[PDB]
DNA sequence: AATCCCGGTGCCGAGGCCGCTCAATTGGTCGTAGACAGCTCTAGCACCGCTTAAACGCACGTACGCGCTGTCCCCCGCGTTTTAACCGCCAAGGGGATTACTCCCTAGTCTCCAGGCACGTGTCAGA
DNA sequence: TCTGACACGTGCCTGGAGACTAGGGAGTAATCCCCTTGGCGGTTAAAACGCGGGGGACAGCGCGTACGTGCGTTTAAGCGGTGCTAGAGCTGTCTACGACCAATTGAGCGGCCTCGGCACCGGGATT
């Protein structure tokens, strides 16, 4: 765990985050507080997103302990708000819900 | 028995993730729609395979958005005037 | 388009999941995808040629698609 | 050969801290480092327009409180909000 | 058929002003009281609303006709809605 | 939302170019309304606060609809 | 301006350059990056208006003031910059018939 | 009270271009200005994307070219590239 | 007549460990712009009253909506034959990718003036 | 025709512009080898055609009810004129902090290795 990303408790890297925040030049300058809350978000947001996969991997027959892009795709179709966010967007191999 | 192969079809289909236009022909095509830009551009193998299921993606979605308004009309066929409705309500 | 089968438009009919196909619908389908697929080619294209690159790769295309608002995952 | 730089050992550790015992396919991890480069751009662009619109130069996290509103429905933009103000916290002291 | 013509070729505000006004307050009060509005914003808030209503019906409108229909039904407006988002 | 009339959604209906309305569809023709608006407010009260004001200017609601897809020119 | 003159426009080159700079939409911005968008800007303008008055005149009353209503119009009419234009709800527009 | 920033006086300079009688309200002069202003900010955004894309730093003539390329329809963007290459060796001249 | 559960497997394919480096981290300086306080007057909310466009309640006819009937040919769906798509393989080499290097082009500073704009007004479209 | 509305005159002011300096970064040459083209053959799923028939597409008919249209009453919208004041817009200022640099180092990555999880396929349950 990175040093700057530990103290603050998260998993993604804020060193990093801040980095790709400042490469991308979105902004002339970046808060350090900044990259630590957007490193935050996307952590929650793969957190969110392994935590229905998971579910809706849970809910097939198969007892399948392997997140398949299938997986993926029916956990976000079937969500409601995670579902939203993700429209007008194609998972590959992931195909439709029946 | 019509009413039976397609419900057959539509289920076989609908839970299947593997590629459904046919590689090579659609390869020609994304080719051959390149080339009236630019002849002799090169393609990358991951390219043309992201390519083909976007535009996998886009006709699953019209074609079932034409389903929706053919049975909105109250009928089971997509006649090309479903396909013009649905294309018109989308953009 | 014509490399574009019957068979080809039937499955991913079926999978958006219709139960009868006119005679004609193949016809459009076909024009649609050629159109689709013309613009997607004509616009990832454009960001190759930028980058001196003879080469259109997988990011050029998912940045051309990205740009239609028909964002793509799992190929970069 | 440049290292390639990719969310694969931060998304494996919050599918670990999920479950242990789970797994995702190459393709899986693709479509997730993708998922998170995707928000990555959609929020910092938001936040990048926020910035401009209203004529200020830094990116801060206010700035990016205000674009996770804006961006992510609402249900799911309030435990965002929520978890990047705990971490924000927890950094600052 | 008269009305049809007179509304398209006019371009007056068509939704009463002040309800509108007070559907955006009571909404804005919903979400957290306190909050002043523009009277120079409202007008916007209105012309992209009655936009998006007249866009949504003349969509309503397409698919009804292709159902063979005349007037309009919430089956064709969750059509168009389904459509587009 | 009640407050917005049978006769508005008439109008706005004639503009869009039907000849008949259902009964039923002036109450779904308010849910919609009210949905958009709701939006709208929500994303122009997010900007207003952002700036540390507690107005919400033209240039707020401009950039809420423009986020949301449906752009407008004039303010 | 010099270079606005200098560059054949009517269009400011100094004004795009200090708008382009100020939005940071990069930290570098090369002096003929304002030239280009100062040139894109004033001919889709000039598209724009030339579509307007053209429309215009097809109007039953000679109106010689271009009404939200008369460029809305032709901005529908045209296929190019209508597909540009497909989604923006001109205030005080209309629907074309 | 600050100064306003706007486009009024190059539009109209524009407008007496083609027609010098012509004349426009001043609601039309604002729809005109709105549409300078997103088209502006459309296009410099797309450039923008394509310098985070390509990993530089330098938002010039050539970004602006592809920029327009994806953002305008195909036959107005022909015109508008050629305008601009045009515009740019006038300038560099 | 068709559709789902499971045993063995081999067949990968994701996870694990070692060396290494590039980017993260720390300390120090400095300049910058963001937050804060105050002044000011803009406009935003509140209210009263007139005019009346507009909403609304009712009466009444019809004509479009919905269901039913009958046809008929437009498509399922089956078997044959063709054929072209999928995969693996061999090279050729064009071009992507990386690095070293050069210069030119742009950030920053200083000084200057004139292009842009706010108010007022002069003069002309329109209902 | 008066009513309203767009564009000169004029002065004021900030930003556009030119000269100068100084590196940052874009472009280019050199070099290496990666991946794309390509064509081919071997295989086998796929489709193109011909065909029978059956069942939805389409139209006509009929019943009715709900939707439009006209009358008449009522309700509050619009505006617009005024009034009070809450707070946006603008100006100074004083720091907190973010950029930049030099030094240090370890977290992550590429490569090699590893081991068990699982897609599959047929055989036996099921519908």
């Amino acid at each position: 765990g990175s040093s700057r990303s530990v103290k603050a408790g998260l998993i993604f890297p804020v060193g990093r985050v801040g980095t790709l925040l400042r490469r991308g030049q979105y902004a002339r300058r970046i808060g350090a507080s900044g990259a630590v809350y957007m490193a935050a978000v996307l952590e929650y947001l793969t957190a969110e997103l392994l935590e229905l996969s998971v579910k809706a991997a849970a809910q097939q027959t198969k007892k399948t302990k392997r997140l398949t892009p299938r997986t993926v795709t029916l956990a976000v179709r079937h969500d409601d708000d995670l579902g939203a966010l993700l429209r007008n967007v194609t998972m590959s191999r992931g195909g439709v819900m029946p | 028995r019509p009413g039976t192969v397609a419900l057959r079809e539509i289920r076989q289909f609908q839970r299947s993730t593997d590629l459904l236009l046919q590689k090579a022909p659609f390869q020609r095509l994304v080719r051959e729609v390149s080339g009236a830009q630019k002849e002799g551009l090169r393609f990358q193998s991951s390219a043309i395979l992201a390519a083909q299921e976007a535009t996998e993606s886009y006709i699953v979605s019209l074609l079932a958005d034409t389903n929706r308004a053919c049975i909105h009309s109250g009928r089971v066929t997509i006649q090309p005037k479903d396909i013009h409705l649905a294309l018109c309500l989308r953009g | 388009v014509r490399g574009i089968t019957r068979g080809s438009i039937r499955r991913l009919a079926r999978r958006g999941g219709v139960k009868r196909i006119s005679g004609v619908i193949y016809d459009e389908v076909r024009g649609v995808l050629k159109s689709f697929v013309e613009g997607v080619v004509r616009d990832a294209t454009a960001y190759t040629e930028y980058s001196r690159k003879k080469t259109v790769t997988a990011v050029d295309v998912v940045n051309a698609l990205r740009k239609r608002g028909k964002i793509l995952y799992g190929y970069a | 050969r440049q290292r390639k730089r990719t969310w694969n050992v931060y998304v494996s550790r919050s599918l670990r801290s999920i479950n242990s015992q789970m797994s995702m396919t190459s393709r899986t991890m693709k479509i997730v480092n993708s998922f998170v480069n995707d928000l990555f751009e959609r929020i910092a662009a938001e936040a990048a327009t926020i910035v401009r619109v209203n004529r200020k130069r830094t990116l801060g996290a206010r700035e990016l409180q205000t674009a996770v509103r804006l961006v992510l429905p609402a249900d799911l933009a309030k435990h965002a909000m929520a978890e990047g103000t705990k971490a924000v916290s927890h950094a600052s002291s």
